[PDB]
Order: C-alpha cells, then structure tokens, then sequence
C-alpha cells in the first residue's frame, strides 16, 4: 500500500479538484516524491498505479498544469529508465493526435453531414492506456447517429484499424424539459441511457432495463442507486435506505417529476463506491502478470546473452537484473521459464538435467 | 417525459484489426471440424471458450493442453468456462 499511496498522492498534486496549486512550490514536493519514490520497494506497483492516474487525468481534461505533468515524466525516466516512462508519454502524445483528429473529423461534418449533438471523442492507442472493455451497453438512438457517423469516418483514415468503445469512460450532457425548471444535466454515458428510456413510459422493473440497455445488472445496480441519490428517479417507498436496500429484478423505477435543484447545470456523474475497490482489484491482476512479461523479458535478455545456462544461474541473474524494479518471487521465474519453452524461445539440452539452451 | 443531447464525450481504443476465425491449433475453420476428426470421417466436435474470449475445437485445445498450460493465443494460463 505504501507505493500506492505515493501514486494517488502525486494524484492529489497534478489532479484539480477546481482549487489552484502554486506553480513552483509543487514543484518542490514533485523533487520531495522523487526522493521517497527511490526507496520503494516495488516500484513497479507505483508505475501501474502512477499510470492508470494519469490516465484519467488526461482522459477528462483533469490535469492541474500541462507543465508539472511532464515534470514528473522526465524525472521518473531519469530515474528508471525509458522501459518505466514509455507506455506514459505515449499517452501524452496520443491525447495529442486524437486533438488533431478529432478537428479533422469536425471539418468533414462540417462540409457534409448534421450533428443533432455536440461530439467529441478521444482515440487512444489499444496498447498504452490501462483501460478495459466495456460491459455489454446497449446504444441509444441518439447517440447511434454519432457512432456509425464516426465508425464510418474512422475506417477512411486507416487501413486496417478498429475502434473499441469504452462507454463506461464516455460522459456527456443531458437537457431536462419535464421538470419545473431547465437543467442541464452532466451525466456519465450509462446513465443517459437509463434516462432517455423515460421518453415514453415512466417506469420499469429493474428486468425491464436489462433488456432494453444490455448493461449488466451488477453494474446496472450500482448505477441506479446513483439515480436515486440524486432525487431524478424515485421507487414506491419515498423512506427506504438510500444506501443499504439493495434493489431486485422485480423492484420498480420511477420518474420523480418533482425534480428541484438550487442549480442549473448539475453534476450526477459521480463515481460511484464500489468503484476504488473493483479498480483497485482489477489494477493488482494487471501488476502480477506484467511481472511475468518483465521477467520473460529477463530471461531472453540472459540467455540470448550466454547462449546456455543452467536452472540455478539463470534464476540468479534473473533475480540481479530485475532487483532494482522488484523484489521477485522464485516459483514465478520458474513459471515464466516453463512457458519460455512452451513457446519455443528456450529448450532443456538432452541429457543434461536442468540446463537450458536459446533457441536462435 | 423528455430529455434531450447535448454533448457526448466518446473514448475508444484503437488496435490492429486481426481476422482470426480459424482454430489455432489445428488451423483449420472453427465452424467445421478438427484436423482429428476429418481422420474419422463420419455433432461431438464442439468449440471450447476460455475466460480470455478465445475460441478452438475442444478437441485441438486438449491434445495441446496436454504438453502445453498457456493458450495458445496468450500470455495466461488457459481457463475454461
Ligand atoms: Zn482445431
Ligand atoms: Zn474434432
Ligand atoms: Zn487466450
């Protein structure tokens, strides 16, 4: 815990949570983290959670200063090479060309077609950000204009590409005509689509939104216990626990046309808290089988070297090699050895027992 | 009962489009049978799915299983489902 809470502390300092920073005081404490990040341990836990960090910063335009961003990669690169800082710029420069290319898509609507919404899209390049697949989401027919509209714009700039779209990153905006008043609602991408479903009936069991949304319940659960919150949606018990009374595939939702608030623009996007739990889990799995990459990489790195090696001495340079990232398991290397084989980079020399050989 | 967009914000990941719709093992169209099977000549010849969303005959998938643990499409031990 204690090399990730260095890297959700860097978060805290490069993150705006609306209130600025002084400028080159933080740049004193980055200089202070650099110094305590040296005596880690497992700096590769910090690298995955300092990644995946400035991965939403960058994601929603959430970055305190475009300056100190940079600050910190060129110091964490001094100081663990451009393998620990390679994935990190390339997300910088990513954001970049999908700036670039989200203009270029704008000009060829703006000569051609109609855009009954304001969009824009963020391209990220499948392999630098620590992002994953969606959860089955069913495209409203508001939207679906927008997609096939860039889908189809997409496949002309490139010859063999594909876009995979990650909609529980996706916000967007919402504007209310059936309350008292006009809000414009700020609401993640999942929630829009629960919300454009009362454009005709007023209510649906929690079955009946499964099936006309696609989203999975277990994550169609943690979201409409946001909708109700905030008091948008509403069941038959205006006095149940807000936060306790789990909902069923028979509970009902409603449409509050009650709805008053002391502003106009809302925020009903918020993260919900289940959230720095599953992430957290989910980010622990991708850190013990990058560990396993990095050690196959080990392993080529040696015996393409010294084209034969007994078990023991690898496993000893292994170790040597790797012990200024982390602090390796024995029964891992093994394993990564074993697969080594399995994949044809390395094989056991007949009658020798536990020596193996690179297969050039 | 009205609500409207006004902005959408879209995130997607770009990668290489790879057509694969072949069994890896034995290399020859999932939707027909193995390489062992066309062996036998004359609807036991299924097709087995891994956590990982990869799919081969369940017969190639187990004759390779048996001298070998990470499918044969990734870096993770193999995982029924
Ligand atoms: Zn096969
Ligand atoms: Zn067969
Ligand atoms: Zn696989």
């Amino acid at each position: 815990k204690s090399p990730e809470e260095l890297a959700r502390y860097c978060d805290s300092l490069l993150k705006k949570s609306s209130k600025n920073p002084e400028e080159a005081e933080l740049e004193d404490t980055l200089n202070q983290v650099m110094e305590k990040f040296k005596k880690i341990e497992d700096k590769d836990v910090f690298q995955k959670f300092y990644a995946k960090m400035l991965a939403k910063r960058l994601v929603h335009q959430n970055s305190a200063s475009d300056d100190a961003e940079a600050s910190m990669i060129s110091k964490l690169k001094q100081a663990c090479g451009f393998e620990y800082t390679s994935k990190l710029q390339r997300m910088f420069q990513d954001i970049g060309v999908s700036k670039d290319l989200n203009e270029q898509f704008k000009k060829h609507l703006t000569n051609s077609e109609p855009l009954d919404l304001d969009f824009s899209i963020q391209v990220l390049s499948s392999g630098s950000w620590p992002f994953q697949q969606s959860c089955t989401f069913a495209l409203p027919s508001e939207l679906e204009r927008s997609y096939q509209r860039f889908t189809a714009f997409y496949a002309s700039r490139h010859s063999g590409r594909k876009l995979t779209w990650l909609y529980q990153l996706s916000k967007g905006e919402l504007v209310t005509n059936c309350f008292k008043n006009r809000y414009t609602l700020q609401a993640s991408t999942f929630q829009m689509a629960i919300l454009l479903q009362y454009n005709t009936e007023d209510a649906y069991t929690v079955q009946q939104l499964t099936d006309s949304t696609q989203i999975k319940m277990d994550i169609l659960a943690q979201v409409l216990q946001i909708l109700l919150k905030s008091k948008l949606l509403v069941l038959e018990d205006e006095n149940a626990n807000v936060d306790e009374v789990e909902l069923k595939p028979d509970t009902l939702i409603k449409l509050y046309l009650g709805y008053k608030n002391k502003k106009l623009r809302v925020n009903i996007n918020v993260p919900m808290k289940t959230e720095q739990k599953q992430e957290q889990e989910t980010t622990h799995k991708n850190i013990e089988e990058d560990r396993k990459l990095l050690i196959q990489a080990a392993i080529v790195r040696i015996m393409k070297m010294r084209k034969v090696l007994k078990h023991q001495q690898l496993l000893g340079e292994v170790l040597t090699q790797l012990s200024s990232r982390f602090k390796p398991r024995v029964p891992v290397i093994k394993k990564c050895i074993d697969i080594l084989i399995e994949k044809e980079y390395l094989e056991r020399v007949d009658g020798e027992k536990d020596t193996y050989s690179y297969l050039a | 009962k009205r609500f409207e967009v006004k902005k959408w914000n879209a995130v997607a990941l770009w990668a290489w489009d790879i057509v694969v719709d072949n069994c890896a093992i034995c290399r020859n169209h999932i939707m027909d049978l193995c390489i062992e099977c066309q062996a036998n000549q004359a609807e036991e010849c299924t097709v087995a799915w891994g956590v990982c969303n990869h799919a081969f005959h369940f017969h190639c998938i187990s004759r390779w299983l048996k001298t070998r643990q990470v499918c044969p499409l990734d870096n993770r031990e193999w995982e029924f489902q």
